């Protein structure tokens, strides 16, 4: 009898296919992944980047360091100030 | 007329056409490793091809051998075996004076 | 018997098992490999896909970016614009206050008739120094008139010193007054031909007066920029 071995072996090579056929389904759901995996990547990454960009408007005495300067000012004018006015009123009431 | 006189159409099983002797059971069909050869073995080395078929070559499949045919000096045997060992086994048998039938079929 | 071989049948049984075990094993590691190049296919083409984007969003993120550095560059320059803007301003505004203080000084002198009658007197007849004619008409504010009327005598025995060379006849006080907001004090003479117009109101000194020593004090306080 040649069937009782045949069959054997032919059973085993059914299993073996089964096996390849559960690989092949791995890779068809691994291949749909790919593109799944990116699409979540590319908007976390776009995001990220614009969350960077307004981090980076959002915090990047401008007048202390000039009224040191104006008071200055202020000073050297009131310090000849009342002269000149003196002056001044002298110039126009007298001919 | 079940009592049929019949002449010689053909030579001895080493050369002659086998279309009008084997049949389809006697070959394994549809298998990614399986398939059968036959052997046309001289009369006188029945008994050697017996215990020897089986170590000819690596995935040979264990007591599958049968006889298909029968003339005056020649038996025809088949064997079933993994298609990658073929060559091998052929080579082999040749080595050990056996006439490997070369047939193809689909 | 019909069953052509030289084993045994428990070794045959045994070579069975082997062979589909064989089997078995190659197709274990068929798929194994299937899955692992699977997964490396995976790897690469993700990276791919993703890196296909990415090289779009940062090429628009750099130009956004690009453009938000120079507006901070731009704020800062307008701050920096900004103060000297306001200093500049601070010593226009100071030059101000001083002429304002001036004109308020003046509109003190103009109500104290105590110190305010010499000084008209002394711009009526410098005005009419300067027309040199006999007849001259004076147009003043409404409540100098009364002043002005009271001291003709004045104006006209003075002028016939100053100028003997040409004497004056009459003076003319004018019907139209000076505006209130316009002239705190002192007139404007003009000749009988209405030509010759001489402002000599206190506004009018000033302003002519600081037409040239608004910059003599800027000049004087600071220096030239």
């Amino acid at each position: 009898s040649q069937k009782n071995g045949i069959a054997t072996l032919l059973q085993a090579e059914k299993e073996a296919h089964e096996i390849v056929s559960k690989a092949r389904k791995y890779r068809q759901d691994k291949l749909k992944q790919a593109k799944t995996d990116a699409a979540k990547e590319i908007d976390s990454y776009k995001i990220q980047k614009d969350k960077e960009l307004k981090e980076f408007e959002q915090k990047n005495k401008a007048e202390a360091g000039v009224q040191g300067e104006l008071a200055e000012i202020k000073k050297i004018a009131e310090k000849k100030k009342d002269d000149v006015v003196k002056i001044l009123i002298e110039t126009v009431i007298k001919p | 007329n079940l009592a049929a006189a019949e002449r010689k159409k053909t030579g001895d099983l080493s050369v002659r056409s086998l279309h009008d002797i084997v049949k389809p059971e006697d070959f394994v069909l549809n298998s990614e490793h399986l398939t059968t050869v036959l052997v046309a073995v001289p009369k006188s080395l029945k008994s050697d091809f017996e215990k020897s078929y089986e170590t000819l070559s690596k995935n040979v499949v264990p007591a599958s051998a049968s006889v298909i045919a029968e003339d005056a000096e020649y038996v025809l045997f088949n064997v079933h075996l993994f298609k990658k060992n073929v060559q091998e086994f052929t080579t082999a048998a040749r080595e050990k004076k056996f006439i490997p039938r070369e047939f193809n079929y689909s | 018997s019909s069953a052509i071989t030289a084993l045994t049948p428990n070794q045959v049984n045994d070579e069975l098992n082997k062979m589909q075990a064989f089997i078995r094993k190659e197709a274990e590691e068929k798929a194994k490999e299937i899955q692992l190049k699977a997964d490396q296919e995976y790897e690469i083409e993700k990276t791919n896909i993703v890196r296909n984007e990415t090289n779009n969003i940062d090429g628009n993120f750099k130009s956004k970016l690009k453009k938000a550095m120079l507006s901070q560059q731009i704020t800062k320059s307008t701050i920096a614009n900004k103060m000297r803007l306001k200093v500049l301003s601070a010593r226009e505004q100071s030059l101000d206050g001083i002429f304002e203080e001036t004109k308020e000084k003046l509109s003190g002198i103009a109500n104290n008739r105590d110190e305010y009658k010499p000084i008209l007197q002394s711009l009526i007849v410098e005005a009419l120094l300067k027309l040199l004619e006999p007849k001259a008409i004076v147009k003043a504010l409404e409540r100098d008139v009364d002043l002005i009327e009271s001291m003709k005598d004045d104006i006209m025995r003075e002028y016939g010193e100053k100028a003997q060379r040409a004497p004056l006849e009459e003076i003319v006080i004018s019907n139209d007054y000076l505006n209130k907001d316009l002239v705190s004090g002192g007139v404007v003479v003009s000749n009988a031909s209405d030509k010759i117009e001489i402002n000599n109101t206190l506004e009018e000194r000033l302003k002519l007066l600081s037409e040239e020593a608004l910059p003599a004090i800027r000049l004087e306080l600071y220096g030239p920029s």
